[PDB]
């Protein structure tokens, strides 16, 4: 049974600028099987107002998802995407590279 | 393959009815159709799988139950004369390109009252001596007259065995009173044998008519005999 | 422009929250329909699907998908018996077609077991390609039914394409629109003596974009690092291409060519 | 949406008949042909989904998807081929649309006709051994009953024959006066 760990990509909708309203995206893809847990974090704390697409299907038989939230980037605020899958021993926190 | 019951049923207007259908071919899709003169099969209800049912083209006045993977019941809550028809149950294998397998059919007749229901009179007419001389053949004619509704199955028996060779039964019955809406019917059949076969004194001919009328559970208050489901026959020896 | 219609099926044996059966349809990158064994209803996933198909379409396909759901559960049980597999396993199907810009068509039908190719239909030879001997056994059972093979070829070549054209007309305002990319080039000295050039595009639709780096008007020799075409979340996409070191970024999108000279 | 096929067709035994079916549907996923004898259930004959002619013994079924046309071809006709032939199409939503059907009548080939009207006792007047080109009219009188012509096959011989029955003032010499009977019809005294 070949299990495929998720690719996690954290990026903003528009080119980021500290003090300007934007959207933070977390694109989780290439994983198999389908059971997955995704959370968006702000200074290590879970963001409550987070939207997401339904589970999606790729031609290579893996799955993908999009998680997003409205945010205003600042120098002090650290944003991340926390993902859990059967291929992972513990949840993986992927930090936003700040564009 | 597909077992459907009953083959025939007479109902009074407002009476309830359930048509049963079973299949053991491990089919998941089951269908109820009605067949009427001049048109194609009309779907009433269908069941794509066990645990689901949906309306066809003509669901009004009916309801269904997919009881399990094998059985699909059809219910007439309050029988109406418009529901006089021939009903077919069919089933289809999981998927395809795959074909439907049909049950034998159920003839339902809905009447306002049962007062005009009558079994047939059966009579057998021996061949003309003139025919035997002219063609060296013998024709036996059977008549089933005065029956109502048209729920008969006529068959010939030669020395206690059903025959089909030399047999001709009218596909449709004749209306004895063409102007009356509740006209009674007449049916004829002919059996043709060789003169030598007919002239054999030990050869036995019987014309049997199975009539489908009322059951034991049906109420009968009239003076005349109850017109139950019965076999009426007529015999002839050579 | 190249368009496609696809229907996906996912079956899970002994699932954890997770449905036993899921089925989703797509027109290009857009979800159009959804069904699962929890709702037991086929529903639209795009408003332009909800507005153009009457409730009788959804009622009929709900019945079909309840039937197909049961068939999927049964097939996965037989596959697990063939492999002598216990526990939770997955079974997937993908059917669809493409209508290419040049007018030509493609059709495809395939299955996967545990996320790996299992059976691939060839509609030109009317046969199944099997990966292993369990797949070979199923292939002999499916190839014995000539009517079913012919049925699938007709569906892929005629029915699926007619469905695709009908769905393209409904969703024309979304699917046939063009949102040109916004392109920028960023120059930065990274490690001592290593200049990195990033060519970045965003705000475009459709997601198909071509990005490359050229040296003195000629194709590069060195490695170009390509970034995935990602959804921005507003219906548009973003992407990038990068090189290390006269350089120019070349971008092609919906019949428009763009050059950004450094 | 619509399926058309002729109501009725007549052909002669040993000959060839073509039963045409045209359809106008939203989509197409197959065409079926079923056979249904009088008082019996429909049974599968053939299925076509791609273009061409599919032969199955004495029966062949054709499909043209571009023309939206199919035919059921029956060669070397037999009396047993007398039945209804139902055309059905699978539409875009995988639902069967049934045609109203074609009743097929096979006229037997009567080699040596011998038209005659006979009297039977238990009364009835039997009109028999007339050629397939003779038609029997219904009764003019209310108290007289006349059936249509029927074909019987005496399988032990290669003998087929047509017959009509009249029953009820009534006499055999005037029983079929309302029908056009052959000039040399034998009337025994
Ligand atoms: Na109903």
């Amino acid at each position: 049974m070949i299990q495929r760990t998720p690719k996690i990509q954290v990026y903003s909708r528009h080119p980021a600028e500290n003090g300007k309203s934007n959207f933070l995206n977390c694109y989780v893809s290439g994983f198999h099987p389908s059971d997955i847990e995704v959370d968006l974090l702000k200074n290590g704390e879970r963001i409550e107002k987070v939207e997401h697409s339904d589970l999606s299907f790729s031609k290579d038989w893996s799955f993908y998802l999009l998680y997003y939230t409205e945010f205003t980037p600042t120098e002090k605020d650290e944003y991340a995407c926390r993902v859990n899958h059967v291929t992972l021993s513990q949840p993986k926190i992927v930090k936003w590279d700040r564009d | 393959g597909v077992t459907q019951t009953p083959k025939f049923q007479v109902l009074k207007t407002g009476q309830s009815m359930t048509l049963q259908c079973a299949q053991d071919m491990n089919h998941n899709s089951m269908y109820w159709y009605r067949q009427d003169p001049g048109m194609g099969l009309r779907l009433i209800y269908y069941s794509a799988s066990e645990g689901t049912t949906d309306k066809g083209e003509v669901p009004n006045g009916y309801n269904v139950s997919r009881l399990n993977k094998r059985e699909f019941s059809l219910r007439l809550e309050s029988a109406a004369p418009s529901q006089t028809s021939v009903y077919f149950c069919a089933s289809s294998p999981p998927g395809g390109t795959d074909t439907q397998y049909f049950g034998e059919g159920s003839r339902l007749t809905v009447l306002e009252d049962l007062k005009n229901v009558f079994p047939p009179e059966v009579a057998v007419f021996e061949p003309s001596e003139a025919e035997i001389s002219h063609t060296q053949k013998a024709t036996l004619v059977c008549l089933a007259t005065g029956f109502y509704p048209d729920h008969v199955e006529l068959s010939w028996w030669v020395n206690g065995k059903e025959v089909h060779s030399g047999v001709c039964t009218d596909p449709q019955p004749l209306k004895e009173q063409p102007a009356l809406n509740d006209s009674r019917y007449a049916l004829s059949s002919r059996l043709r044998v060789s003169a030598t076969f007919w002239q054999n004194p030990r050869n036995h001919f019987r014309c049997q008519v199975q009539f489908y009328g009322l059951s034991e559970n049906d109420e009968w208050t009239q003076d005349r005999a109850k017109p139950v489901t019965q076999i009426v026959s007529a015999e002839a020896w050579g | 422009r190249t368009h496609s219609l696809r229907y996906f099926r996912l079956g899970v044996s002994d699932p954890i929250g997770v449905p036993e059966f899921i089925s989703v349809g797509y027109v290009d990158s857009h979800p159009i329909t959804t069904y699962d064994s929890v709702t037991r209803q086929k529903e639209p996933r795009a408003p332009w699907m909800a507005e153009n198909l009457a409730p009788d379409h959804w009622e009929r396909y709900t019945q079909l998908l309840r039937g197909w759901q049961q068939m999927f559960k049964v097939e996965l049980k037989r596959l697990q018996r063939h492999y002598n597999h216990s526990g939770s396993h997955t079974y997937q199907r993908m059917i669809g077609c493409e209508l290419l810009e040049d007018g030509s068509t493609t059709g495809f039908l395939q299955y996967a077991y545990d996320g790996q190719d299992f059976l691939i239909f060839n509609k030109d030879t009317l046969s199944w390609l099997a990966v292993d001997n369990v797949a070979h056994t199923i292939k002999q059972a499916w190839e014995a039914n000539q009517h079913e093979l012919l049925y699938q070829k007709n569906w892929l070549e005629e029915e699926c394409i007619a469905w695709l054209k009908r769905f393209l007309e409904y969703g024309k305002d979304t699917l046939q629109r063009t949102e040109p990319p916004l392109v920028r080039v960023n120059r930065k000295e990274t490690f001592p003596g290593v200049t990195a050039l990033f060519c970045k595009a965003h705000g475009f639709y459709p997601p198909e974009i071509y990005m490359t780096w050229m040296k003195n008007g000629e194709e590069i020799v060195q490695e170009i690092d390509y970034g995935d075409i990602l959804p921005s979340g507003d219906g548009t996409y973003q992407a990038w291409a990068s090189i290390e070191l006269l350089y120019s970024c070349h971008v092609e999108h919906s019949g428009v060519h763009m050059v950004l000279q450094v | 949406q619509n399926i058309d096929q002729p109501t009725e067709m007549t052909a002669t035994e040993g000959a060839i008949v073509q039963i045409n079916c045209t359809y106008q549907t939203s989509g197409f996923n197959g065409l079926f042909w079923y056979q249904q004898h009088a008082g019996e259930a429909p049974t599968f004959l053939s299925y076509n989904v791609l273009d061409g002619l599919e032969e199955k013994g004495r029966f062949s079924s054709f499909l043209s998807r571009s023309k939206g046309y199919s035919y059921l071809l029956l060669k070397e006709l037999q009396m047993k081929d007398s039945a209804s032939y139902l055309c059905a199409v699978v539409d875009s939503n995988y639902q069967l649309i049934w045609g109203a059907g074609t009743k097929l009548i096979i006229k037997p080939d009567i080699q040596n006709p011998d038209p005659a009207v006979y009297q039977l006792r238990d009364s009835v007047c039997l009109f028999t051994d007339f050629d397939s080109q003779t038609n029997v009219s219904q009764s003019k009188d209310s108290d007289v009953y006349i059936t249509d012509k029927c074909v019987l096959d005496m399988r032990s011989m290669d003998f087929k024959s047509n017959s009509a029955v009249a029953w009820s003032d009534f006499a055999c010499a005037n029983a079929f006066n309302n029908s056009i009977i052959p000039e040399d019809t034998f009337f025994p005294s």
